[PDB]
């Protein structure tokens, strides 16, 4: 049985300004097999209500999913993607940065 | 102006109780127009581009009596490679599928594929020609051979040279608003200053459309690979693609490198420079 | 459009 762990890019869907309203998106691919468990976080919290894309995959046959959520980043607010795989021994958190 | 349609299934087994969790997407080009989820309430193929819904009921009750068939043959096929693997009832196993056709500029045929999975490895495939097949392991050699006293290539093909091709062209027409608008992606650069000597210069491209690009750095108007970063092509959310390049660069000398910007969407190639 | 059928591997 093939394990691939997942890939992450945590990032806007627009260019980001404090106070301005947006999109966080979550992308997750490259894993295998399909169970994966994607939260966004504010300042550590789960964010209640994102959504995902349908389940696909690429040549190689690893999977690949979008989750996203409505935000409105500030200078203060911490935002990050919180991903669980059964390749991963704990959760990898990987946090939004706004150059990236 | 070249176009895609490709359908993609993914079959999970559920071993503990009841049927496998089946989803199935179609696409046109990067655009999914289609899906079908077993563990959603409808139990009905769903429209997911505005393009599609121009079709009536008749096409829905296809499509759905349809994916239901392919939900079931994917189902028996878990069971049936369990077999052919020695594997226990225990595990949950993985079989996906991709097929579909490519037409080139001129809309007709150019290619077809119809390729097979079994816990993330290459299982059974259709070759270029759509007429023989390879098989990874002698489990898919079972198959193969099956396959070839079913004569199952040639009613695959007549599918993806022809139906898989006429379908592609309508959507393109019906979708056309969309489907064959080009989106150049919006290019600007960042700058930071690591350290007293070193800085990054990061080259981005947003909201394109088609997902194929090429970002490049040059140095003094020669290619520059050593020091950079290229992430993979990510989903905006609304449809479009992103992506950026990075260089490390001696704090100062900014204005050596450009970055170079090969889409679709753009007449010529675009440069960018660190102003 | 889906394929009309798909046989059992």
């Amino acid at each position: 049985m093939i394990q691939r762990t997942p890939k992450i890019q945590v990032y806007s869907r627009h260019p980001a300004e404090n106070g301005k309203s947006n999109f966080l998106n979550c992308y997750v691919s490259g894993f295998h097999p399909s169970d994966i468990e994607v939260d966004l976080l504010k300042n550590g919290e789960r964010i209640e209500k994102v959504e995902h894309s349908d389940l696909s995959f690429s040549k190689d046959w690893s999977f690949y999913l979008l989750y996203y959520t409505e935000f409105t980043p500030t200078e203060k607010d911490e935002y990050a993607c919180r991903v669980n795989h059964v390749t991963l021994s704990q959760p990898k958190i990987v946090k939004w940065d706004r150059d990236m | 102006g070249s176009h895609s349609m490709r359908y993609f299934f993914t079959s999970v087994s559920r071993p503990g109780r009841g049927e496998p969790r089946f989803i199935a997407v179609g696409y046109v080009d990067d655009t999914q127009f289609v899906r079908f989820d077993s563990d959603a309430a409808s139990q009905r193929m769903e429209p997911r581009a505005p393009w599609i819904e121009q079709e009536g009921p008749e096409y829905w009750d296809g499509e759905t009596r349809k994916v239901k068939a392919h939900s079931q043959t994917h189902r028996v096929d878990l069971g049936t490679l369990r077999g052919y693997y020695n594997q226990s009832e225990a595990g949950s196993h993985t079989v996906q599928r991709m097929y579909g056709c490519d037409v080139g500029s001129d809309w007709r045929f150019l290619r077809g594929y119809h390729q097979y999975a079994y816990d993330g490895k290459d299982y059974i495939a259709l070759k270029e020609d759509l007429r023989s097949w390879t098989a990874a392991d002698m489990a898919a050699q079972t198959t193969k051979h099956k396959w070839e006293a079913a004569h199952v290539a040639e009613q695959l093909r007549a599918y993806l040279e022809g139906t898989c091709v006429e379908w592609l062209r309508r959507y393109l027409e019906n979708g056309k608003e969309t489907l064959q608008r080009t989106d150049a992606p919006k290019t600007h650069m960042t700058h930071h200053a690591v350290s007293d000597h070193e800085a990054t210069l990061r080259c981005w491209a947003l909201s394109f459309y088609p997902a194929e690009i090429t970002l490049t750095w040059q140095r003094d108007g020669e290619d520059q690979t050593q020091d950079t970063e290229l992430v993979e092509t990510r989903p905006a959310g609304d449809g479009t693609f992103q992506k950026w390049v990075a260089v490390v660069v001696p704090s100062g000398q900014e204005q050596r490198y450009t970055c170079h910007v090969q889409h679709e969407g753009l007449p010529k190639p675009l440069t960018l420079r660190w102003e | 459009v889906l394929r009309d059928d798909l046989l059992e591997a």
